[PDB]
C-alpha cells in the first residue's frame, strides 16, 4: 500500500475523458 | 526496460489506452476494442472504477489511492495510472513509469511520452494513483494479429489485374529506358558526322516509341483505378455489414461520429494494399535496373547520385516527425475555433440580448490568431524542408554535370554519354524517392488498420445465445421476470431484484417517474440487453433458448423518439417485411386513423418525405409509429407514450381499436401520464427502480401508501 | 435578347434566383441577398407568394396561374416561372424562356440552362406558371457593383510587402535565366577546346549563382505566406464582425451551416487577391523575357514551342467544363451516401427491432455503387486530359530536339546553343502554363466573392432608427400596444391588434396554448423584430426613438431554451457585464439558489463548463439564466417558460424573490399548461391569435370562459 | 392571362425548395 485506500463511491466520482 | 505507450484512437478512451500500455509493459497484448468493452467506457468518458474492475478481471492485484503532494517514497510499484487535468479544463488518465528527483516519466496516451517537473506535475494531477501488480494468475501472451495480412486477402481474387498492372509497368519501364538514349545517339553520331537522312529515320523511330509509352500508361491507369475502387468498395461493405451485425452495447458505447469515421479510413488501407504494394515491387525493380545501368555507364558519376539520395533520405527522415507534431496542433486549434464559431452563431438570441457583441468578437480574433500561428509554424517547417531538398538537388545536379565534364576532358566518357547519364538519372532518383517518402503512408495505413480491424474482431449478437426450435413453436406466452438485475455499464444498478408476471392479461400498464427505468424493462424483454442475474420466462421457457429472429419479429415496439426513414410512406411503413398486400396497409391505417392526414398529402401513399420527415409534425409521426407497429400483427405489443396532441378523439379511437381486437395478444403500455391508466387492469408502479404496488387502480387507491397522494393530486 | 440564368449560392433559395434572372433579362441587376429579403425566404424553401409579392414590389405586373397539360397557346408572355419536381422527391422553381413544338427552354438555376421535351416537362411540371410583364414603373436600374475592387482594397496598406515580393521574383527570374547557360558554355567552349583550370572556376561560379537563387526563394516564400495569412485574417474578421452586427432576420432566414460556410471561402478570395494577382504580373514579365530570348536565339524552334502552348491551352480549355460537371455530381452522390449512413446508424433501435438488416445493407451497397460510378467518370476525364497533355508535351519535346538537330546539320546553330534552348524552354512554358490553368481559380474566386460581398451590403441592425434620449434616462413606466401587427416573414399574421396595458410594478402573466404567439410579445417588447403596423409605448414614449443599447441593457430576457457557452461559471454568469464585484454574483446566485451546486462543483466559481452543460442537466441549466438576468439589474424582467425545475422549494423560493424586489421593475411572466398560476396583478389568456380574456385574479374565472373551465378542470 | 387565376391560399400551398 501507499496511502489511504478508497471506497467504491470515491472511485465512482473520479472520471476521465 | 521498454517504455511502451499506446496511442488512443478516439478522444474518449483514455483509461483503456493506459491499461493496455501497462499490460503490454508486463507482456500481454489485447485488442483495444476488447479492453474498452471490459472496462465499459461511456461516451462521456472513462471511469476509474472501470479501470480497477478491468485490472481485477485481467488478474492484476490492484488498488486506487488518493496520494498526497509528497511522492518521494520508494515502497510502491510502478508503472501506475493517475489522472491529470488538461490546463484546468478536463480530466485525462495517464500512466507514470518512473520517478526521479525532478523528472517524472509521464506517458501521455494522447501524445507520445513526456517528462514533467515535480511542481508542474503535482499541479497537474489531482489524485488517485492506481497501483497494479501481477497477481500470479497473470499469464503472458500476445493476442494481437497482423490485420494487414487479413485485409490483403482481398487482393487474392484479383491476382490477374495486379499481375497485368505489373507487366504493363515493366514494359513501360523498358520503353522509357530505351527512349532515353535519343540525346546520346544525337550528340555522338548524327551530329558529329552530319549523317543526314538518318536523323529523320531515328527521329521517327523514337517518336513511335513514345506513342507506345502513352498507351501503356493509359492502360495501367485504367486498371489501377478500377482495382482501387473494387477493393475499397469491398472493405467499406464488409465493415458496414459487420457494424449492422454488432449488438447494442457497441452503439451505446460509441457515438455516431466515430462509427462513420471508421468508414473514411478504408481509403487509407486501400492505398497501402493497392498502391503501396504495387509501387514497392515496380519501383524496386526499376530502381535496380536504373542503378545497374548507371553503374555500368560510369561508377564515379553513380557515387554522386547515391550520395544525393542518401542526403535526401536523411533530410526527409529527420523532418518527418516535426511535421506531424505540427499538423496535430493545427487540427486542435481549428477544432476549437469551429466550435467557438458554431456556439456563437447558434446562441445569437442571448448574445444580442446581453450585448456581448464585443466580447465574442475579441475571443474569436484571439482564436484566429492562435490558428494562424500554428499554421505559420507548419509553413516554416515546409519551407525549411523544401529549401534543404532544393539545395541538395541543385548541388547534386551541378556536381554531376561538372564531374561528367571532368571525365570527358581526360578522355574517359563521351559528351553524348554524359547526356544519356543525365537522362537516365530520372529513372533511378524517382523510384528511390518514392520509396523514401512511402514510409509515412505505410505508417498511417498501419494505424488505420488497427482502428478498423479491431472492430471486426468483436462477437456479434447472433452467435452467443443457444436455441432449439422444438421447445416452443410460438412466441406469445405468459411473461415472468425472475430476479432480473441489470445495469447499463459499470454504474449504479438501474434495476434491482424484481418479480413480475403477466398471466395473459388484457392490459398491462407500467407507470413510474423519470429515471425509474420503465422503458429499460421492455428493452430487456425484447433481448436488446441481457440480464446479469435471473431471467425471463415465457411458457416456462427462457428467452436465452429462443431464436433471435422469432423473438425480434413477434414483439412490436414503439420508441419515445420515433424514427422515420428518408423514403416514401409505402416503403417506410412496411420495412423489414416486404411482399405485403395493399389491404394490410389500408386496414393498419384505418385502425391507426392514418387516413386523416393522408387525404391532405398530394399523393395518397407514395409521397416522398424530406430528411427524416422534418415537415411532418410529431403528432402524425407517432401515428406512423403505431401504424408500423400494428402492421406486423405480432404476438406481444409494447406501446410507449402516445400523448400526441390534445385531440383526445384519436387516443379514444386507438383504445377502442385495441379493445376491439378482443384477442389473446398481450399489451404492455409505458406511460407516465396518470389519467390514461385509469381503466387499466394490471398496473405496476416502478419507483426508485423497484416495483412497489401491483394490482388494479381501485384497490390501489384504498391501499393508502404513496399512489393515493398523486392520484388525488392530479384529480 | 439573350437568355440569362443565375446560379444559386444556397440550396434553400430557388425563387430568388429565378426572379433575379428574369430581372436581369429585362435589364435590372440586384444583389441576391436583397431579392431574398424581399421574398422572405424561409429555411424550408421559397414560397411562390413571396415571388408574386416581390414582383409587385419591383414594379412587375404578375400573376400566378395553374395551367393545363397543353402548352401550345401563343398569347402569353415569356419568360415565366414554373415549379418542377426533382425526380419526384422535392420541388424546385425554374424559369422557362421560349417554347417550341417539342423543345422547351428551361433555365434551371441549379444547373445552367437545359432543353426539355414536351412530355417530360409536362410530367415534371406540376403547375403554377408565374406570368410577368413590366408595368411602366419598372425602371432599368442596376445596383450591382464589383466586390473584387472592394476586397482588393485590403492590399493597399500592404504595398511594401507586395512590391518586395515582386522585386524578389524579378531577381529570381534573372538569376534563373543567367544560370541556364551552364550547359551551353560547357558544350561549346569548355569541352571542345579542353580548357582545363577554367572548368573548375566556371563550375564554382555557377554554384554560387544557385546558392543565391535558393535564398531569394526562401525569402519570397516567407513574405508571401505572411501576406496571405495577414489578408485572410482581415477578410475573415471583417465578415465575422458584420455578421455579429446583422439583425435577427438574417439569422432566422439562414441556417448555421451557411453562415459558417461563408467563413471558409475567404481563402478562395485571398488566393485571387494575393496569389493570382502577384502570379499574373511576375509570370507575364518572366514569360515575356523568356519568349524574347527564345525568339532571338532561334525563331524556328520558337514557333514549335508556341504551337505546343496553343495545343495545351486548347486541350485545357476544352476539358475545363466537363470536369466541373462531373465533380458536382460526385459531391451530390457523397452527400446522399453520408445522409443515408448517418440516418441508418442513428436509428439502430428501429432497424434492429423491425429486422431490416438486409434492406439497409442493400440500399447502402447501391448508393456506394452509384458514387463509385461517378468517381470513375471523373477518373476517366482526368486520364483523358493527362494522356492528351502527355502526348502533346512529349511530341513537342521530340520535335524541338529533332528540329534543333536539323538546324545544327545545316550549320545554323550550335549544339551548346540547342542545349541552352532546351534549358530556356523551362522559363517560357511554365509561366504561360500557369496563366492557362489560372482561369478556373479566377472564376471560382469571382463566384465566391459574390457570396460574401453581398452579405456585407445588408443594412446593419442599429442604423435604421433615430435615437434621442436626453429627456428620459429611465425605462420605468407603462407598457402600451396600439394595434401592433407582426408577421413572420411572409406567412399568416400571428400578432394582431394585441391591445395591452401594463402599469408599472405589476405582476403580469400571459397564459396560452402552443401555437399562439406569446413570446413574440416579448420579442417585440425587446425591439428584436419591428411591427409593420402599430407601435408600443413605454412611459408614453415610442420605443423606436429609444437608443438601441439601452433598450437591450435595461431589459432582461430569459429564453425557453437556455444557452450555456464554453467557459467558467463566473464569466458565463457575468456575460456582457464587466468590472463587477464578487459579492453581486454571490447574492444573485443566492436569489436563484445556485449555491446548491456551487459547493458540489470542484471549484467554487471557476469550474469549467466542458462543452455546453455536458455534465449538467436541464433542471440545473435552467437555474443559471435567472441568476444572470437578476445580475443585469433589470428595470424590466421578462421571465419566460421556466419548465423542468422539478423542485417545489426552488419554485416557492424563486417566486418569493420576484415578489421581494428592492427596485420596482415591470415583471412579465410567460406561462404554459396553467403552471404556477395562483395570483397575479394582470392575467392575459391568448387562446389563439387575438387576445380575448384579460382578467385579474378572481376575475378571469368569473368570465365563465375557457380560463374558467380550465381553472375548475385543474382542481 | 392563360388559365384561371389563383387565390392567396393556393399560393400558400405551392412552395419551392
Ligand atoms: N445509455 C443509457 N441509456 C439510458 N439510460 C441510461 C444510460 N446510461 C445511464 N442511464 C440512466 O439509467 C436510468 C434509466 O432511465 P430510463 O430512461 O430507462 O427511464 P424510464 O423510467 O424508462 O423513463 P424516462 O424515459 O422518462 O427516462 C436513468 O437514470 C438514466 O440516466
Ligand atoms: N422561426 C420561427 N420560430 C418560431 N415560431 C415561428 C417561427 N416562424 C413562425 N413561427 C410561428 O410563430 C408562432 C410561435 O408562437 P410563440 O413562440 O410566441 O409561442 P409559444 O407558445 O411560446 O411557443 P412554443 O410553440 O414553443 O410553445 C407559431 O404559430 C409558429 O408557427
Ligand atoms: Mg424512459
Ligand atoms: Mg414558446
Amino acid at each position: 500500500n501507499i496511502g489511504r485506500e478508497l471506497t467504491d463511491e470515491e472511485l465512482m466520482e473520479m472520471t476521465g475523458g | 526496460k521498454k517504455y511502451v505507450c499506446v496511442r488512443q484512437y478516439d478522444l474518449t478512451d483514455c483509461g483503456a489506452a493506459c491499461l493496455s500500455s501497462i499490460a503490454q509493459y508486463y507482456g500481454l497484448k489485447m485488442s483495444l476494442a476488447k479492453i474498452r468493452e471490459m472496462t465499459g467506457t461511456d461516451t462521456q468518458g472513462t471511469n476509474a472504477y472501470g479501470l480497477i474492475h478491468a485490472a481485477k478481471q485481467l488478474g492484476f492485484s490492484a488498488k486506487g489511492v488518493k496520494a498526497s503532494k509528497e511522492d518521494l517514497l520508494k515502497d510502491f510499484r510502478l508503472p501506475a495510472i493517475a489522472n491529470v487535468i488538461v490546463d484546468n479544463r478536463l480530466a485525462h488518465f495517464v500512466v507514470i513509469y518512473s520517478i526521479k528527483n525532478r523528472i517524472i516519466t509521464v506517458a501521455d496516451p494522447g501524445k507520445g511520452i513526456v517528462r514533467y517537473s515535480m511542481d508542474d506535475f503535482c499541479s497537474i494531477w489531482t489524485g488517485g494513483l492506481v497501483l497494479l501488480e501481477p497477481g500470479e494468475a497473470f499469464q503472458k501472451g500476445d493476442y494481437t494479429q497482423n490485420m494487414m495480412v487479413k485485409f490483403a486477402g482481398f487482393l487474392k481474387p484479383l491476382k490477374k489485374t495486379v499481375l497485368c498492372i505489373f507487366l504493363a509497368s515493366l514494359l513501360y519501364t523498358a520503353l522509357g529506358i530505351a527512349g532515353s538514349f535519343y540525346i546520346k545517339f544525337l550528340f555522338d553520331d548524327l551530329i558529329k558526322f552530319e549523317k543526314l537522312n538518318d536523323l529523320h529515320i531515328i527521329s521517327a523511330g523514337f517518336a513511335v516509341i513514345f506513342l507506345l509509352q502513352i498507351f501503356l500508361n493509359y492502360y495501367r491507369s485504367i486498371l489501377v483505378t478500377k482495382l482501387g475502387m473494387s477493393i475499397d468498395k469491398s472493405i467499406m461493405m464488409e465493415y458496414y455489414s459487420h457494424v449492422l451485425k454488432l449488438p447494442m452495447n457497441f452503439f451505446n458505447s460509441r457515438k455516431v461520429g466515430e462509427i462513420i469515421s471508421r468508414f473514411m479510413d478504408a481509403s487509407k488501407i486501400r492505398q497501402a494494399i493497392s498502391g503501396a504494394t504495387l509501387t514497392i515491387m515496380i519501383d524496386t525493380i526499376m530502381a535496380v535496373i536504373g542503378g545497374i545501368l548507371l553503374y555500368i555507364q560510369n561508377s564515379s558519376l553513380f557515387f554522386i547520385s547515391f550520395i544525393i539520395i542518401l542526403l535526401y533520405g536523411i533530410i526527409v527522415t529527420v523532418f518527418n516527425k516535426p511535421i506531424q507534431n505540427a499538423n496535430r496542433q493545427i487540427m486542435e486549434d481549428n477544432a476549437k475555433l469551429t466550435s467557438a464559431l458554431v456556439e456563437s452563431v447558434k446562441g445569437i438570441e442571448t448574445i444580442k440580448s446581453f450585448g456581448a457583441e464585443e466580447q465574442t468578437e475579441k475571443s474569436t480574433r484571439d482564436k484566429i490568431e492562435t490558428v494562424m500561428k500554428s499554421s505559420f509554424k507548419e509553413g516554416m517547417l515546409y519551407i525549411n524542408l523544401s529549401s534543404l531538398t532544393g539545395i541538395v538537388a541543385g548541388l547534386g545536379g551541378i556536381v554531376i554535370l561538372w564531374a561528367g565534364a571532368y571525365n570527358v576532358i581526360k578522355g574517359n566518357m563521351s559528351g553524348g554519354q554524359l547526356l544519356a547519364f543525365n537522362a537516365l538519372l530520372a529513372y533511378f532518383l524517382t523510384p528511390v524517392k518514392n520509396l523514401i517518402d512511402l514510409q509515412p503512408l505505410i505508417q498511417t495505413a498501419v494505424v488505420a488498420s488497427n482502428r478498423l480491424g479491431e472492430i471486426l474482431e468483436l462477437a456479434t449478437e447472433k452467435e452467443l445465445r443457444e436455441d432449439s426450435d422444438d421447445f416452443v413453436i410460438s412466441l406469445k406466452g405468459d411473461i415472468e421476470f425472475r430476479n432480473v438485475d441489470f445495469r447499463y455499464g459499470l454504474r449504479k444498478p438501474v434495476l434491482k431484484n424484481i418479480n413480475l408476471t403477466i398471466p395473459k392479461g388484457k392490459t398491462v400498464a407500467i407507470v413510474g417517474e423519470s429515471g425509474s427505468g420503465k422503458t429499460t424493462l421492455a428493452k430487456l424483454l425484447m433481448n436488446f440487453y441481457s440480464p446479469e442475474k435471473g431471467d425471463i420466462l415465457i411458457n416456462g421457457h427462457s428467452i436465452k433458448n429462443i431464436s433471435l429472429e422469432l423473438i425480434r419479429k413477434k414483439i412490436a415496439f414503439v420508441s419515445q423518439d420515433v424514427f422515420i426513414f428518408s423514403g416514401t410512406v409505402k416503403e417506410n411503413l412496411c420495412l423489414g417485411n416486404e411482399n405485403v398486400d395493399m389491404d394490410e396497409i389500408i386496414k393498419a391505417a384505418k385502425m391507426a386513423n392514418a387516413h386523416d392526414f393522408i387525404e391532405k398529402l398530394p399523393l395518397k401513399y407514395d409521397t416522398f418525405l424530406n430528411e427524416s420527415g422534418a415537415n411532418l409534425s410529431e403528432g402524425q409521426k407517432q401515428r406512423l409509429a403505431i401504424a408500423r407497429a400494428l402492421l406486423k400483427k405480432p404476438d406481444i405489443l409494447i406501446l410507449d407514450e402516445a400523448t400526441s396532441n390534445l385531440d383526445s378523439i384519436t387516443e379514444n379511437h386507438i383504445k377502442d381499436a385495441i379493445y376491439g381486437l378482443e384477442d389473446d395478444v398481450t399489451v404492455i403500455i409505458i406511460a407516465h401520464r396518470l389519467s390514461t391508466i385509469v381503466n387499466c387492469d394490471k398496473i405496476y408502479l416502478l419507483k426508485d427502480g423497484e416495483i412497489v404496488e401491483s394490482g388494479s387502480h381501485t384497490e390501489l387507491i384504498a391501499l393508502k401508501g404513496c399512489y393515493f397522494k398523486m392520484w388525488k393530486q392530479t384529480e
